[PDB]
RNA sequence: CACCGGCUAACUCCGUGCCAGCAGCCGCGGUAAUACGGAGGGUGCAAGCGUUAAUCGGAAUUACUGGGCGUAAAGCGCACGCAGGCGGUUUGUUAAGUCAGAUGUGAAAUCCCCGGGCUCAACCUGGGAACUGCAUCUGAUACUGGCAAGCUUGAGUCUCGUAGAGGGGGGUAGAAUUCCAGGUGUAGCGGUGAAAUGCGUAGAGAUCUGGAGGAAUACCGGUGGCGAAGGCGGCCCCCUGGACGAAGACUGACGCUCAGGUGCGAAAGCGUGGGGAGCAAACAGGAUUACCCUGGUAGUCCACGCCGUAAACGAUGUCGACUUGGAGGUUGUGCCCUUGAGGCGUGGCUUCCGGAGCUAACGCGUUAAGUCGACCGCCUGGGGAGUACGGCCGCAAGGUUAAAACUCAAAUGAAU
């Protein structure tokens, strides 16, 4: 089937400037493709570690004119392997970026948030519908599970908007660039992250009713009153910190 | 419901002329009879007749010259939603004098020229061209 | 529509909006140049048009156009502006009067001199 | 002094080459430019000529004179109804509106007409007309209003019937899916383009017998019917609203429309409590290069409250009157002879063609988008925007009322 690469030159100047790749940082840009996003990397990085799932691209990618011998190429799926392995190889957290099919762009950051320190900052370009939810806050309609989980790990900052007519066979949606960089310290640490996911999933699965029965499958009114959580407000009104409060309580108690 | 019978009479005349009818009928009243008499004297209709005792009905006979209706355009001026009165030296003229205007003065129903002759004003009922 | 409806609520005229608000119903105004630069026109036109940013005595601050070929404007020049917009230059609605205050007339003009502040060739 | 591409009176040469520049709008300028800069010639005004600002006109573009709302902007989702606007026909009375005459006033100047004075003109000045208005007296009585008495054709009441998925409540029946328990029986079933997750030797799937429970009513069924609209479908009973027809009797204008107000209002969604067979947002898995397959929660169901929105559409407000025809459907009734689906009539609702007329066209066409009257709602270039701020309403989601700055020279409808 057909993918839709970025052609307009005016747009891809902000992206390059925003990343500002210097010398001495590990860049792991997945899916070079036609190198449309690495060719404007001509300030170069004396090296880069590239990952490509296709051997045909890897084969007809080892020479180019000038590329040749600066980068090491891996031919395994990024979703499968251990990024942190290539963390003591250099000795610093890796700086990465990509333009992946929005379709596969969701599972990677949740496969990358686990490895933590081996990662310092990220700059991906995602859909506008999704970017707004990531930087969203309580009491809106863009507030959801994705916002809570992502905000628990790192900081989300939009970087650049791409109007639809920048790509060849341009789609019906708008794309965007956000900057995320993991927190140095957790404002609200949770013993078991999976329990936090369990609570948020259950609460937002009945997003439109009060938590007295939306979340009453596990809790009770007087318990939630104990922690100072109003039992008559919808799941979209609960702040991230509060969502970490019962995350701690459900492990502290039974 | 029915809130203006004079306009109803005028519409009956107009629609009958447009459809080449020979005569029209309608429920009668004094005002309608006076208007019919003024129309007949100016040669716009042939004749009018009233018959009936408890429910009189007025019957008008229309008039054509040669494959043409003689009543070119008949129009109601002062209606229940807006009434029009004119002083003696403001009475209008229709087709610059070729037509008539029906005026109701203190001495009866007449044409604009007759009212001007008698030096009266009144309420304008209709324009007939 | 109906007479009764009009009696309850009359016809209302739309209000006209002026095209030159910074003039405030004055034929001209005096201002001080803050920046002198060059800008490009909109599509199907190609040039390097000369404009300036001016601060007026009434506190407004606008962009104005400098017609003719050649000028001597810099920072802290005192000029006089008038109305009139430039079509293929979005955001420009005023012209600069050549030959008044610190703006000089165009050199070597011979036709339509009075629109550019050129004295009659003593020749 | 301005101008000479069109609007708009007046044309050629040289220079430059999407530069320099011009421009009120449409636009001109990349090598012969009547559009940029100079020159020759010409056009219009003239002691002035151009530019800028501001008001009216053109603009019927807020339409009283004088516009619109099926598809271009524009009929509230639907009904009831207070204030308000309007109101059939006859007689009498009154004289408020209305009309006629007169009197008082409406400063002078100014505007208009006929004259007079500066050598003319501008300017100055005599007399008149006008100042459309208001008040007070005296009359007129056709029309509207008030008051009194009538009338029956508008509107209602009574008597007998007809058709109908109109509404609320309670019973009950037969097919099918799932589950349970029994029989016969041995190894696959299901699904896909092909497979896999999945079910099965603790006997599945298949075929027969018994039960449990929930949701919906095949055929009839129609382009058919009922309802203000949303909508309404097995059978039986109880309570109940409207429409229509026949003959006769009765009341006597008791009417139409309706801003604020009150009520009803698909689906999704919410609160308290039940129920849960099938399906199925979210979710959990399996694949292929979207869409697919296997499980499955909220929900769909019931009682009682909330929400108040839809391409809630005939994109067509309610009431009344008038204007040539032809094919169908459904539901009453009068008269003759009578095997009557036999002939002659007379009502209600509904579908499709098409005449005059209307319309930009498409099209509408007695169920009007034709010819008229009464009242109400709404519109004013496109985007920003049905958005922001404020008020009211809501448990929440949100509903309702509702701008401006800025930006463009178009956006749009029907037909070829």
């Amino acid at each position: 089937f057909g993918q839709n690469f970025l052609n307009d030159q005016f747009v891809i100047d902000s992206i390059v400037s925003a990343i500002n790749p210097q010398k001495g940082q590990a860049m792991v840009e997945i899916g070079p493709g036609l190198a449309a996003l690495t060719e404007p990397v001509g300030e170069r990085l004396d090296q880069l570690t590239v990952i490509e799932l296709d051997r045909d691209l890897a084969a007809r990618l080892q020479t180019h004119p000038f590329l040749g011998p600066k980068l090491t190429i891996y031919q395994q799926d990024a979703m499968t392997f251990n990024f942190g392995e290539l963390a003591e190889k250099m000795g610093q957290p890796l700086r990465v970026f990509g333009n992946l099919p929005y379709n596969i762009s969701t599972p990677l950051m949740f496969h990358l948030f686990s490895y933590t320190d081996a990662i310092a900052d990220m700059h991906f370009m995602l859909q506008k519908e999704v970017v707004n939810r990531l930087v969203a806050g309580p009491n809106s309609k863009a507030y959801g599970r994705l916002s809570v989980m992502a905000q628990y790990y790192c900081n989300v900052i939009p970087v650049l908007e791409v109007p639809p007519s920048a790509f060849t066979p341009p789609p019906k949606v708008d794309s965007a660039v956000v900057r995320l960089v993991p927190h140095a310290t957790m404002p609200h640490p949770v013993k078991d992250v999976r329990v936090l996911s369990r609570i948020t999933t259950e609460a937002f699965n009945q997003r439109r009713k009060t938590i007295r029965n939306s979340l009453g499958n596990l809790f009770s009114v007087e318990v939630l009153t104990g922690m100072g959580i109003d039992p008559a407000m919808r799941a979209e009104n609960i702040s991230v910190a509060q969502y970490c409060q019962m995350a701690n309580y459900l492990a502290e108690n039974a | 419901s029915m809130q203006d019978p004079i306009a109803d009479m005028l519409t009956r005349i107009r629609n009958g002329q447009a459809a080449n009818k020979a005569a029209v009928t309608m429920p009668s009243s004094k005002l309608k009879v006076a208007i019919a008499n003024v129309l007949k004297e100016e040669g716009f209709i042939e004749d009018f007749k009233v018959e009936g005792d408890t429910k009189p009905e007025l019957e008008l006979t229309l008039k054509y010259f040669q494959g043409k209706a003689v009543v070119e355009s008949i129009q109601r001026v002062s209606r229940p939603g807006l009434r029009i009165y004119k002083r003696k030296d403001e009475l209008p003229k229709v087709m610059a004098g070729l037509g008539i205007a029906v005026v109701s003065t203190s001495k009866g129903v007449m044409t604009d020229r007759a009212a001007r002759q008698a030096g009266l004003g009144g309420e304008i009922i209709c324009y007939v061209a | 529509a109906t007479v009764n409806q009009l009696v309850r609520k009359p016809r209302a005229r739309k209000v006209a909006k002026s095209n030159v608000p910074a003039l405030e119903a004055c034929p001209q105004k005096r201002g001080v140049c803050t920046r002198v630069y060059t800008t490009t026109p909109k599509k199907p036109n190609s040039a390097l048009r000369k404009v300036c940013r001016v601060r007026l005595t009434n506190g407004f601050e606008v962009t104005s156009y400098i017609g003719g070929e050649g000028h001597n404007l810099q920072e802290h020049s005192v000029i006089l502006i008038r109305g009139g917009r430039v079509k293929d230059l979005p955001g420009v609605r005023y012209h600069t009067v050549r030959g008044a205050l610190d703006c000089s007339g165009v050199k070597d003009r011979k036709q339509a001199r009075s629109k550019y502040g050129v004295k009659r060739p003593k020749a």
